[PDB]
C-alpha cells in the first residue's frame, strides 16, 4: 500500500473521470501500480 | 541463403502498396525515434505527413529485402525501383 | 591484456544515431558494452581494436531500431602459461597475502602454495619475513613491487541465485542498516574468475630467481 | 468487461479481425491484439522450454537460459489451462536475425 | 522435491535403461547413445543414427559400432530391397549385453564346478586366460600367445583350452551369430518356398507343412552346427599330441554356464527340499547331466511362428521327446562312482547312491523309471520359478500375503467369501493383504454385472490367477532393480572420480605409507565397502533376476 | 489439389492442414489437440490462425518480407591493422625447433 | 571492476511441440504437494498457510493478500502448479479412444504389438518417408489398426487375443469398463485357454451353480492397476508403429494414466470475495479439487486400514468419474453442470472462440450516427465528449516539443491538452491533473510517451461490429465537433450499410506509428473505392445527392448568372 | 518412502563374495581402460562377409587403444625439454 | 556473443600504446579543467564524448600501468626508432615466443629479469649468450 516512487506513505485517490478509476498519490502525481483489476 | 546478384532480379520491379504501407509506417517509427530527416519542413511534425514527403523526395535510407520460398531474399533498392 | 582475439556480437544501435557514421556507433556501442566484462572461457576486455566485414543489419517490425551483427577483434585478458607479471601489495591477512595492482583486478589472493617458510600473522607491521637462515633474512613493507608466478585460467563462474535466497539476501540488507557487529554478508561475495596462485615474490630488491 | 456497466468493452473479432487480414494488414491486427490488449512476459529456454516465474523454468535447474520475450496473456492463459490436465506443450525458439 | 527422492529416474523407462546404463560403465561417453537409440527405434540403418544424434558426422560413428561389433552388444544384416544400395541394417543383440552383465560371476563360478584342471594357484593365468577373451571378444593364438615369452606353459594353456572347449563356452567357427534370429527363419522358409513351383495344386497343408519341416530340419543343422564341431584337428604333425589350430577365430560364453547356473538354482532348491544328501548326491549327479541338456533359449520358436494351431503342441512334444532322445544320458550309480566324492552310513557307498537315488521322487524332481536310464525336466523350472516367486512374496510382507496367493492358485481361483474359511483372521487383516498385493499387478479382479449394467455396487468379486504376466512384472521388476542399482552406482563413480584417481595415478608403490592425510583414507575405504556393498547386492539380486528367465 | 474433392466441413477441414490450432479451434475443439498430443505433431507455427495466438507477425499481406537498413560500408571497415610483432612469428618462431 | 554483462538475443517463437506431461517432470513444477486432508482449505476464517487447496505458495487473486516466492501480487506472481498424489490410478477420459487404440493394438499375456516381422519392417520402411503429411500419418496408422483386431492369435505367447471395447453401450460414463473378451473369434477349437475358462467354473457347489446359472459371463475388465503394468512391458523396439516415438523422455503409455493431478494455480481460477452477500465464492473447480483430494484420501486410508471390496469399488469407480466430469465435463450427470477445462475451450465463449481470436480491445467507444455531407470522406467526426478519453502516445523527437509543451502547458480539461506522461527514467504513468504543470512542461527529456487528446488530423478506425465483407474497417480520419452523436459522410454509407435508425457502429484507434501509417496507406478512403468482388466503385453518393443532381441537370434547368453564380461558389 | 525388505543381505566376511566384487572391479579396469594391444588385428581382419566393416576396420587400426599413453609421454617430455604454446 | 577464434594475434608494448594513444586523443592529452571552464572548444568537442558510464575506467587505469614498471632498486619512454630495430635485432637464434614477450614487456636491469625469465638456461643452452643478448637494454 505505500509503494510510492518520489514520496512515501501519502493517501491514494481512484479517479472519477474519465472511466480511467486507477489508485494514484497526491502532491506529485504517480500511478505506482499496474491498471485496475477488478472482478 | 544465396546472394543472388543484380543480374537475375526475378521479381517484377513495381511497387506493391503493401510496400509503401510497411515503408511509410517504418519511416515514420523511425522518425518518432528521434532520427534526422532528409526533406525540408514547414513548421510542423507529424512524422507520417513527413514521412510521405520524403516519399515523394525519394530519400529513404532504405532497402526492400523481398523473400522468396527458396531462401533468394533478392535486395531491391528504394530509390531504384518502379513507384 | 597482450591479445587481439576474435569474436562475434549482434549490435542493437539507437535510432538518434543514424546521423552518425556507422564505423563509430558499432564503436561506441561495443566500447560501452564490453567494457568490464569478463566472458566465461574469455576473460576480462578493456576495449575494441575495430570491425571486419560487417553485413547488412536487419530490422525488427517491433521496436524499429537498427538491429546490425558484427564481427570484430577485441583485446581481452588471456596470459601465457608461465607470465611473469609485476604488481605491489596493498593488503595484509593471516592465511596468504594477496598482491595488489593499479586497477585491472584485485582478487588474485594465493593459496598455501609451499614457499619454505610461513609466520602466522604481521606482529611488527611486516607482513612476509624471509629468514632463510642464514642468508638474505631481509622482508618487505606495503608497496613493493612483486613478481608473481600465474597457475592456469581458473575461471569459475556460478550463478546460483533462485529468488528464495533473493528475498533472504533482501532480509538480509536490512542487517547491514544498525548494529554493532553484523558481518554477515559483506564478507561472502562471489569470487570474479581468478584463483591465481604464486610461487616467488622476491622480498624486495635483493633476489634473483630462486624457489621457482 | 462487457457492455457498459461496470467500465466497458468493444471486443472485435471471429468476423471482425478477419477483414484486415482480408486487407493484408499486419502490424495493426499484430498490434491491436496483443500490445493494445495485453503485453506479458513469458519466460522460455532452448533445453525442455516450458514457462517459469522471471527467474527459472523449475523443470531444469538451470537459472541461465531465460529469455524474457513478450507475448499477449490469453496464451498464457490457454498455456497454463492446457499443460494444466496432460499434455506438454513445448516451444521452441529460433533466432531472428543472424543466417 | 530437491531431487533427493530420486523419482527423475524412478517411474520412467524399466526396459530401455539397464541395456544402455551398463555401456555407460563399460564402454564410454559416445557408445552408449548408439545403443540408446538403438533399442529406442529398433531397426536403423548406417545414415539414420547419423540424423538421429548430433553428436559427430559419420566418421566416429565408425568406432562406436566396431567398437561394439566383436563385443555382440550388436548384430548386423546387409540385403537390399529390389534394386542394390547393399547397406548394412542393424538390429540389437542381447546376448553380449548378458555376458557384460554375468562376466565376473562366470569367471568366478566355473573354476570351482566345472573346470577341473588344476587347482594349485592357478588363479594368476584364468584371469589373464578369460579376461581377455571377454574384453576383446576373438581368440588367435598365434596373436594372443605372443605376448607371453616362455613355451613350456604353451602345452599347458593349451590343453587348458581343449580341456574347456570339451564342455563348450566358446563357440568355434564363430560364423553367424551375427545374424537375427527371426531372419534365419524368414530367409530359410523363403528359400525352401522358392524351390517348388509348376506342381500339383497347392493347398495350406501340403505348402505349410512341406516348407514348415524343411525350415525346421534345415534351421536345427544351423542351431546345431556351432553346438558341436571338430576343428580341433591335425593330432601331431611334428610335436603337441592335442592341439587347437590358431587359425578360426574363438568367441566366448556359449549359453551351456547359463544352463549350469539354473542347474546351481535347481540344486539350491533340491537342498532346500527334502534330504540334503539327495542334495550332495544330486549336485555331482546334476552338473555331469546338464553338459547334454537342452538349451533354455529355445530356437525354432524365438521367430514368431507360435500360433495356437499344430505348432504349439509340437513345441511342447519336441521339449518332451528331445530332452529324452539327444542326451541319452545313460546314468546310474555305477556311473556316478567313476566321479566319486572325497567322504561323502558312511560306508557301503553304491548301495546307498541306489537308495538316495531311487527316494528321490514324487514330486517332480528327478522322475524316474523302473531300470532308470535318464532324467526329464519338464514340470520343474516351473516348479521353481514358481517356488521362487512365492518365497519373495513371503519375503514381500509377512507369511500371509504368500498364504493368500498359495490358497488363490491351489482352490482353482475361487471367489472371496470362501477365503475366510481357509484363513485365519474373519475380515480385516485378510482385506489389508490383499489390498497390499492387489497394488501388485498379480492377483486380478473379475466383474459380473447383475441387472446387465456395469455398477461398482451391486457385483459379486473373484480373483484370477494370471500367473504369467506376474512373473513378467516381477522380471521387469528386478531389471528395474539392477538399473537403479547400478545407476546410483555410477552417480557414486562420478561424485568421486578425482581422489581415486590421484590415488590410482601414482600410489600404487606407496600404498603401505599411504601417501596422504589420514581424512581421505577413511573416505577411500568408505567408499571401497560402498562399492563391495553394491556388487555384493548386485550379485543376490542379479540371481534373483536369472531366475525369472525363459 | 490434395488429391480428392475434399469439404469445408469439420472432416473436410481436419484434413489439408497441419496447424492443430486452426485445425482445432474451427468447429470441435474437445480432442483435435488430444489427437495431436497422442501422436506428438511437431507444428511449425507459420500461419496467420496460429500467429494471432502467439502473436508474431504473419507471412501474409504486410509481413511478406523482413524490412532491412543499408549499412553503407564503403570497404573500408573490412581491411585490419596488424600489429608490429606478427612479422616476428615467421622470423624467429620456427628457428629450428 | 567486475560488472559482468550477459549478452541479449531476440528470439522468435518457431514450432509446437506438443507431448504429454511424462509425470516425472510433474514433481520439478512441483511447489506443493497438496495431499493431506485438503478438505479444511481455510484457515478457520481466514485463507489458509498449509498445503489445502488454496495456498500462499501458489500466487493470489486478491487485493492485499500476499503469496509465493515472488513476492508481489495477482499482477506479478505468475502462477505455480502442484502434484498430487495418488494410489489405485484413473484413466484419462480424453485419451479413452486413443487408450483403446494402445491397448488393442498390444496383446494381454506378452504385451508385444502383434504384428510379422516382415510386415513391421514394412510399415516402419513406408511410416519413416521423408515426405509425411497429417492425412498420411492417419491414413497408415488407422491403415495397420485393423490386422491387430483381425488377427486372432499372438506372436509369441502361448495364449490368443480378442476384441477391446467399451463394456456395453455406455453414454452415461457408466460403462467405463475396458473389456477384452478373449472368445468370440474362438469358434470350437483352441481348448486350453477355453478348457481353464470352462473349468473354472465347476469346481464349487456352494455359489458358481447360481452364479453360472445366472450371468454366465464375464468379459473380464482391464482397470487401470491391470492397464498401467500393462503398458509397462512394452517395449520400444516396435513402440514407433502406434504414433509414439520413444525418443524423448515424455514418450512412454505409461504416463496417459493419471498417476498425478496436476493442480492448476490460484491466479487462473480466481477466489472471488463477498458479492452484495456475506458468503466467499467457493470456486467449482477449486471445489473439485478438495473433493478429489479428498476421496484419495479415503482410499489411501482405507486400503491399508481394511475396508470391503465392493465398497471400494464404488469409491474408486466414483474417483474414475468425478475425475472425468472434472476434465472434458458433460458426459455424466449424476445451473448444473460444472465447468472443467473443455468449457474453457468449447465455442462461442471460451478461450478459443471469444477470449483469444476476438478479445475486448482497448481504446474504443460507442455512439449513434448522424449524417453530415459538409466533411470530405477521410473523417469521421469525433467528438469531444468521447475524444478527451481517447488518447494517443506521441513519443516527443526534437520537432513537436513546442506543440507537445503547448498540449502540457494547455491542460487535459480543454480539448488540445495531454492527460499522461511518461519520462525517461521508469516512472508508471505521470499524471498532469493532479501533480505540477508549469515546472512539468521545462525539461521534456526525448524519451518521454506523453498520451495526448485526439486532435484533428489523426487516423482512426471505424466499423460496424456486423462485418459481412472486407470493406467495414476504413480507417478515416479525426475531426473536432459538439453533439456527441457520431458523423461519417454519406457517400460511403453504402459498405457499412448503416440506416441511420439509432443504430450504434464503434470507433478504434492505432496506438504506434507503426499501425496508424499501416492504417492510412493500406486501408484509407481515398484507396479503398472498390468492393473486390466484381471491381465496380461502390462509395459514390447515396438518394439525395443522385435525385438532386439529376434536378440539376435534367434538360431544362437553365440558371441565371446570380443563381449560377451563387450554385458555383456553393461546392468548393 | 520404502516399507519392505526383499533380503539383500551383505555378507563381507566371505570368501566367495570378496573375491567376485575384487574380479568385478578389475574387470571393470580392463574394460574402462578400452581395448589391449596388437591382438585386435585379428578382430579387424575377421571380416566374414562385410564390405562396409571390412572398410571401417582397416581405417580403425591406427584407432587410439594403448598408443594414447605412449603420445602422451612423448608430449610431456618435449614439454620438459622445450616449451610450447598450446591449451591444456 | 559467441568466440569464433581464442588466440587470433598476441600483442605487446609501444604500438599498442600509441593505439590506446590514439584512443585517448578522443578528448585531449591532458586537459580537463581548461576545456570544462572555456567556452565552447567546439561545444567541448560535441557535448561530452562516450565517457560516461564506466569508460573512464579503461585505458586509463593501464596506460599508468604500462608506463612505469621498470622495477629499478632506486629512491619511462618508448619510440619508434627503439623498436623496429628490436623487433629485428634481437632475432638472432633458437629462442621462444613468451620469452620475447616478457622482454618486450618487461625491460631486464642487470641479470634478475633475464635470469627469471629464461627457464632451464643453464640446464638446456651454453654461456655467454646471457651476457651478449643483452647490451640491447639501453634502446629506450
Ligand atoms: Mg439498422
Ligand atoms: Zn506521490
Ligand atoms: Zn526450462
Ligand atoms: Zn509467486
Ligand atoms: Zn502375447
Amino acid at each position: 500500500m505505500p509503494v510510492c516512487k518520489n514520496c512515501h506513505g501519502t493517501e491514494f485517490e481512484r479517479d472519477l473521470s474519465n472511466a480511467n478509476n486507477d489508485l494514484v498519490c497526491k502532491a506529485c502525481g504517480v500511478v505506482s501500480e499496474d491498471n485496475p483489476i477488478v472482478s | 541463403e544465396k546472394a543472388i546478384p543484380k543480374d537475375q532480379r526475378a521479381t517484377t520491379p513495381y511497387m506493391t502498396k503493401y510496400e509503401r504501407a510497411r515503408i511509410l509506417g517504418t519511416r515514420a517509427l523511425q522518425i518518432s525515434m528521434n532520427a534526422p530527416v532528409f526533406v525540408d519542413l514547414e513548421g510542423e511534425t507529424d512524422p507520417l505527413r513527413i514521412a510521405m514527403k520524403e516519399l515523394a523526395e525519394k530519400k529513404i535510407p532504405l532497402v526492400i529485402r523481398r523473400y522468396l520460398p527458396d531462401g533468394s531474399f533478392e535486395d531491391w533498392s528504394v530509390e531504384e525501383l518502379i513507384v | 591484456m597482450f591479445i587481439l582475439s576474435k569474436i562475434a556480437d549482434l549490435v542493437r544501435i539507437p535510432p538518434d544515431q543514424f546521423h552518425r557514421d556507422t564505423i563509430s556507433a558499432i564503436t561506441h556501442q561495443l566500447n560501452n558494452k564490453f567494457a568490464n566484462k569478463i566472458i566465461p572461457n574469455v576473460g576480462l576486455c578493456i576495449t575494441i581494436y575495430d570491425l571486419l566485414t560487417v553485413e547488412e543489419g536487419q530490422l525488427k517490425p517491433g521496436d524499429g531500431s537498427s538491429y546490425i551483427n558484427v564481427t570484430f577483434r577485441a583485446v581481452v585478458f588471456k596470459p601465457f602459461l608461465g607470465e611473469i607479471v609485476t604488481g605491489w601489495i596493498s593488503k595484509c591477512t593471516a592465511e596468504g597475502i594477496k598482491v595488489s595492482l593499479l586497477g585491472i583486478f584485485d582478487d588474485i589472493f594465493i593459496p598455501q602454495n609451499m614457499l619454505f617458510e610461513g609466520c602466522y600473522y604481521t606482529p611488527e607491521e611486516s607482513a612476509w619475513i624471509w629468514p632463510m637462515d642464514e642468508e638474505t633474512k631481509l622482508y618487505f613493507d606495503v608497496n613493493e613491487k612483486i613478481r608473481f608466478r600465474i597457475e592456469r585460467e581458473v575461471f569459475v563462474d556460478v550463478k546460483p541465485k533462485s529468488p528464495k535466497e533473493r528475498e533472504l539476501e533482501e532480509r538480509a540488507q536490512l542487517e547491514n542498516e544498525i548494529e554493532g557487529k553484523n558481518e554477515e554478508t559483506p564478507q561472502n561475495e562471489k569470487p570474479p574468475a581468478y584463483a591465481l596462485l604464486g610461487s616467488c615474490q622476491t622480498d624486495g630488491m635483493g633476489l634473483v630467481s630462486w624457489w621457482e | 468487461t462487457e457492455g457498459r456497466s461496470r467500465d466497458g468493452g468493444l471486443r472485435l473479432g471471429e468476423m471482425e479481425r478477419d477483414c484486415v487480414i482480408a486487407y493484408g494488414a499486419s502490424q495493426l491486427l499484430l498490434e491491436r491484439l496483443m500490445i493494445s490488449s495485453d503485453a506479458f512476459e513469458v519466460d522460455v529456454c532452448d533445453k525442455c522450454g516450458l514457462m517459469g516465474y522471471s527467474g527459472w523454468c523449475t523443470t531444469c535447474k538451470s537459472a541461465e537460459n531465460i529469455i524474457k520475450m513478450t507475448i499477449p496473456y490469453a496464451a498464457k492463459l490457454l498455456f497454463q489451462e492446457l499443460l494444466s490436465m496432460n499434455i506438454a506443450p513445448r516451444l521452441r525458439l529460433e533466432d531472428i536475425f543472424q543466417q | 522435491v530437491m531431487t533427493i527422492s530420486s523419482l527423475e529416474q524412478r517411474t520412467l523407462n524399466p526396459d530401455l535403461f539397464l541395456y544402455k546404463e551398463l555401456v555407460k560403465a563399460h564402454l564410454g561417453e559416445r557408445a552408449a547413445s548408439v545403443i540408446g537409440m538403438l533399442v529406442a527405434l529398433g531397426r536403423l540403418s548406417v545414415r539414420e543414427l547419423v540424423e538421429k544424434i548430433d553428436g559427430m558426422d559419420v566418421d566416429s560413428v565408425k568406432t562406436t559400432l566396431v567398437s561394439l561389433t566383436q563385443l555382440r552388444c550388436v548384430k548386423y544384416l546387409q540385403e537390399t530391397a529390389i534394386s542394390g544400395k547393399k547397406t548394412t541394417y542393424y538390429y540389437y543383440n542381447e546376448e553380449g549385453i548378458h555376458i557384460l552383465l554375468y562376466s565376473g560371476l562366470i569367471i568366478d563360478e566355473i573354476i570351482t564346478q566345472m573346470r577341473v584342471n588344476d587347482e594349485e594357484e592357478h588363479k594368476q593365468l584364468v584371469a589373464e586366460i578369460v579376461q581377455n577373451v571377454i574384453s576383446l571378444g576373438s581368440l588367435t593364438v598365434e596373436d594372443y600367445l605372443s605376448s607371453v615369452t616362455s613355451d613350456s606353459m604353451k602345452y599347458t594353456i593349451s590343453s587348458l583350452f581343449v580341456q574347456l572347449c570339451e564342455m563348450g563356452y566358446l563357440i568355434q567357427i564363430s560364423k553367424l551369430h551375427y545374424t537375427p534370429i527371426e531372419d534365419l527363419w524368414q530367409f530359410l522358409y523363403e528359400k525352401h518356398y522358392k524351390n517348388i513351383p509348376r506342381n500339383s495344386p497347392l493347398s495350406d497343408l501340403k505348402k505349410r507343412s512341406q516348407a514348415k519341416m524343411n525350415a525346421k530340419t534345415d534351421f536345427a543343422k544351423i542351431i546345431n552346427k556351432p553346438n558341436e564341431l571338430s576343428q580341433i584337428l591335425t593330432v601331431d604333425p611334428k610335436t603337441s599330441l592335442r592341439i587347437v589350430k590358431p587359425t578360426v577365430s574363438l568367441t566366448i560364453n556359449l549359453d551351456r554356464f547359463m544352463k549350469g547356473r539354473r542347474s546351481k538354482q535347481l540344486i539350491n532348491l533340491a537342498k532346500t527340499r527334502v534330504g540334503s544328501v539327495t542334495a550332495q548326491v544330486y549336485k555331482i549327479a546334476l552338473r555331469l547331466t546338464e553338459q547334454k541338456s537342452p538349451k533354455i533359449r529355445d530356437p525354432l520358436t524365438q521367430t514368431g511362428l507360435l500360433q495356437d494351431l499344430e505348432e504349439a503342441k509340437s513345441f511342447q512334444d519336441e521339449a518332451e521327446l528331445v530332452e529324452e532322445k539327444t542326451p541319452g544320458l545313460t546314468f546310474n550309480a555305477i556311473d556316478l562312482a567313476r566321479h566319486l566324492p572325497a567322504e561323502l552310513h558312511s560306508a557301503s557307498l553304491i548301495n546307498s547312491h541306489l537308495k538316495i537315488l531311487a527316494s528321490s521322487n514324487f514330486p517332480f524332481l528327478n522322475e524316474t523309471k523302473p531300470g532308470v536310464y535318464y532324467v526329464p525336466y519338464s514340470k520343474l523350472m516351473p516348479v521353481l520359478k514358481s517356488s521362487v516367486y512365492e518365497y519373495v512374496i513371503a519375503s514381500t510382507l509377512g507369511p500371509s500375503a504368500m498364504r493368500l496367493s498359495r490358497c488363490i492358485r491351489d482352490n482353482k481361483l475361487v471367489s472371496e467369501k470362501i477365503i475366510n474359511s481357509t484363513a485365519l483372521m474373519k475380515e480385516k487383516d485378510i482385506r489389508s493383504t490383499l489390498a497390499s498385493l492387489i497394488r501388485y499387478n498379480s492377483v486380478e479382479i473379475q466383474e459380473v454385472p447383475r441387472t446387465a449394467d456395469r455398477s461398482a455396487s451391486r457385483a459379486v468379486f473373484l480373483f484370477r490367477c494370471k500367473e504369467t504376466h506376474s512373473y513378467n512384472f516381477m522380471r521387469q521388476n528386478l531389471e528395474w532393480n539392477m538399473a537403479n542399482l547400478l545407476f546410483k552406482k555410477e552417480k557414486l563413480k562420478q561424485e568421486n572420480s578425482t581422489l581415486l584417481k590421484k590415488a590410482n595415478r601414482d600410489d600404487v608403490k606407496g600404498r603401505e605409507n599411504e601417501l596422504l592425510l589420514p581424512s581421505e583414507l577413511n573416505q577411500l575405504k568408505m567408499v571401497n565397502e560402498r562399492e563391495l556393498n553394491v556388487f555384493a547386492r548386485l550379485s543376490r539380486l542379479l540371481s534373483l533376476w536369472e531366475v525369472f528367465q525363459m | 489439389y490434395k488429391g480428392e474433392v475434399l469439404g469445408i466441413t469439420r472432416f473436410g477441414l481436419s484434413k489439408m492442414r497441419d496447424s492443430v490450432l486452426q485445425l482445432a479451434s474451427f468447429e470441435k475443439t474437445t480432442d483435435h489437440l488430444f489427437d495431436a498430443a497422442f501422436y506428438m505433431k511437431k507444428d511449425a507455427v507459420e500461419g496467420v490462425s496460429e500467429c494471432i495466438i502467439l502473436g508474431q507477425t504473419m507471412s501474409i499481406g504486410t509481413g511478406s518480407f523482413k524490412v532491412v537498413k543499408g549499412t553503407n560500408i564503403s570497404e573500408k571497415d573490412l581491411v585490419p591493422k596488424r600489429c608490429l610483432f606478427e612479422s616476428l612469428s615467421n622470423e624467429a618462431a620456427l628457428k629450428a625447433n | 571492476m567486475k560488472e559482468v554483462v550477459v549478452s541479449e538475443t531476440p528470439k522468435r517463437i518457431k514450432g509446437l511441440e506438443f507431448s504429454a506431461l511424462s509425470a516425472a517432470d510433474i514433481v520439478a513444477q512441483s511447489e506443493v504437494e497438496v495431499s493431506t486432508r485438503d478438505l479444511f482449505d481455510l484457515e478457520k476464517d481466514r485463507a489458509p498457510k498449509a498445503n489445502g487447496a488454496l495456498d500462499p505458495k501458489m500466487g493470489v487473486s486478491s487485493s492485499s493478500l500476499e503469496c509465493a516466492t515472488c513476492h508481489g501480487n495477482l499482477a506479478s506472481c505468475h502462477g505455480h502448479f502442484g502434484h498430487l498424489k495418488l494410489a489405485l490410478p484413473v484413466f484419462h477420459i480424453g485419451y479413452f479412444k486413443a487408450t483403446i487404440q494402445i491397448l488393442q493394438g498390444i496383446c494381454k499375456n506378452c504385451s508385444a504389438i502383434l504384428l510379422s516381422e516382415t510386415d513391421k519392417r514394412q510399415f516402419l520402411h513406408e511410416l519413416r518417408r521423408p515426405g509425411v503429411d497429417n492425412l498420411r500419418r492417419m491414413g497408415i496408422l488407422k491403415k495397420i489398426l485393423d490386422q491387430c483386431k483381425k488377427q486372432r492369435r499372438c506372436l509369441h505367447c502361448g495364449a490368443l487375443n480378442g476384441v477391446v471395447k467399451k463394456a456395453a453401450a455406455g453414454a452415461g460414463s457408466a460403462a467405463l469398463k475396458i473389456i477384452h473378451d478373449t472368445f468370440r473369434w474362438v469358434g470350437k477349437k483352441s481348448a486350453p485357454e477355453k478348457d481353464i475358462w470352462v473349468g473354472e467354473w465347476k469346481e464349487v457347489l456352494a455359489h458358481n451353480p447360481e452364479l453360472e446359472r445366472y450371468v454366465k459371463r464375464c468379459m473380464d475388465d482391464l482397470n487401470p492397476l491391470k492397464t498401467l503394468n500393462l503398458f509397462k512391458q512394452i517395449k520400444s523396439a516396435d513402440c514407433e508403429l502406434l504414433g509414439i516415438d520413444a525418443t524423448v523422455p515424455s514418450g512412454r503409455p505409461e504416463t496417459y494414466i493419471w498417476r498425478y493431478l496436476p493442480a492448476p494455480p490460484v491466479c487462473i481460477r480466481p477466489s472471488v470475495m463477498m458479492q452484495d452477500s456475506p458468503a466467499s465464492n467457493e470456486d467449482d473447480l477449486t471445489v473439485k479439487l478438495t473433493e478429489i483430494v479428498w476421496t484419495s484420501s479415503l482410499i489411501k486410508a482405507g486400503l491399508d486400514k481394511g475396508i470391503s471390496i465392493n465398497n471400494m469399488m464404488e469409491h474408486w469407480d466414483y474417483l474414475q468419474l468425478t475425475v472425468a466430469m472434472y476434465i472434458n465435463s458433460d458426459s455424466v450427470n449424476p445451473v448444473k453442470p460444472i465447468r472443467g477445462f473443455c468449457q474453457r475451450l468449447k465455442g462461442k465463449q471460451g478461450r478459443f472462440r471469444g477470449n483469444l481470436s476476438g478479445k475486448r480491445v482497448d481504446f474504443s467507444g460507442r455512439t449513434v450516427i448522424s449524417p453530415d455531407p459538409n466533411l470530405s470522406i477521410d473523417e469521421v467526426a469525433v467528438p469531444d465528449r468521447v475524444a478527451k478519453v481517447l488518447t494517443y502516445p506521441e513519443k516527443v523527437t526534437r520537432y513537436n516539443r513546442h506543440k507537445l509543451q503547448e498540449l502540457i502547458v494547455n491542460g487535459p480539461n480543454v480539448h488540445p491538452g495531454a492527460n499522461y506522461l511518461l519520462k525517461r527514467n521508469e516512472d508508471a504513468r505521470r499524471n498532469l491533473r493532479y501533480g505540477d504543470r508549469m515546472k512539468l512542461a521545462k525539461n521534456l527529456q526525448i524519451g518521454d510517451v506523453v498520451e495526448r487528446h485526439l486532435e484533428d488530423g489523426d487516423v482512426v478506425l471505424f466499423n460496424r461490429q456486423p462485418s459481412l465483407h472486407r470493406l467495414s474497417i476504413l480507417s478515416h480520419y479525426a475531426k473536432i465537433r459538439p453533439w456527441r452523436t457520431f458523423r461519417l459522410n454519406e457517400c460511403v454509407c453504402t459498405p457499412y450499410n448503416a440506416d441511420f435508425d439509432g443504430d450504434e457502429m464503434n470507433l478504434h484507434v492505432p496506438q504506434t506509428e507503426e499501425a496508424r501509417a499501416e492504417a492510412i496507406n493500406l486501408m484509407g478512403v481515398k484507396n479503398n473505392l472498390l468492393t473486390p468482388k466484381s471491381g465496380e466503385p461502390i462509395i459514390a453518393a447515396t438518394q439525395d445527392f443522385i435525385t438532386g443532381s439529376y434536378l440539376i441537370s435534367h434538360k431544362d434547368s437553365f440558371y441565371d448568372r446570380a443563381t449560377l453564380t451563387q450554385l458555383l461558389s456553393m461546392m468548393s | 518412502e520404502f516399507p519392505s525388505i526383499p533380503l539383500p543381505i551383505n555378507g563381507p566376511i566371505t570368501n566367495k563374495e570378496r573375491s567376485l566384487a575384487v574380479k568385478y572391479i578389475n574387470f571393470g579396469k580392463t574394460v574402462k581402460d578400452g581395448p589391449f594391444y596388437t591382438g585386435s588385428m585379428s578382430l579387424i581382419i575377421d571380416q566374414q562377409e562385410n564390405s562396409k566393416s571390412g572398410k571401417r576396420k582397416p581405417n580403425i587400426i591406427l584407432d587410439e587403444d594403448d598408443t594414447n599413453d605412449g603420445i602422451e609421454r612423448y608430449s610431456d617430455k618435449y614439454l620438459k625439454k622445450r616449451k610450447i604454446g598450446i591449451s591444456i | 556473443m559467441k568466440v569464433l577464434e581464442e588466440r587470433n594475434a598476441f600483442l605487446s608494448d609501444y604500438e599498442v600504446l600509441k593505439f590506446l594513444t590514439d584512443l585517448e586523443k578522443k578528448h585531449l592529452w591532458d586537459q580537463k579543467s581548461l576545456a570544462a571552464l572555456k567556452k565552447s572548444r567546439s561545444k567541448g568537442k560535441q557535448n561530452r564524448p562516450y565517457n560516461h558510464p564506466e569508460l573512464q575506467g579503461i585505458t586509463r587505469n593501464v596506460v599508468n600501468y604500462l608506463s612505469i614498471n621498470k622495477n629499478f632498486i632506486n629512491q619511462s619512454k618508448m619510440s619508434d626508432e627503439s623498436f623496429a630495430e628490436l623487433m629485428t635485432k634481437l632475432n638472432s637464434f633458437k629462442l621462444f615466443k613468451a620469452e620475447k614477450l616478457q622482454i618486450v614487456n618487461q625491460l631486464p636491469a642487470n641479470m634478475v629479469h633475464l635470469y627469471s625469465i629464461v627457464e632451464e638456461c643453464d640446464a638446456r643452452f651454453d654461456e655467454k649468450t646471457i651476457e651478449e643478448m643483452l647490451e640491447i637494454i639501453s634502446g629506450y
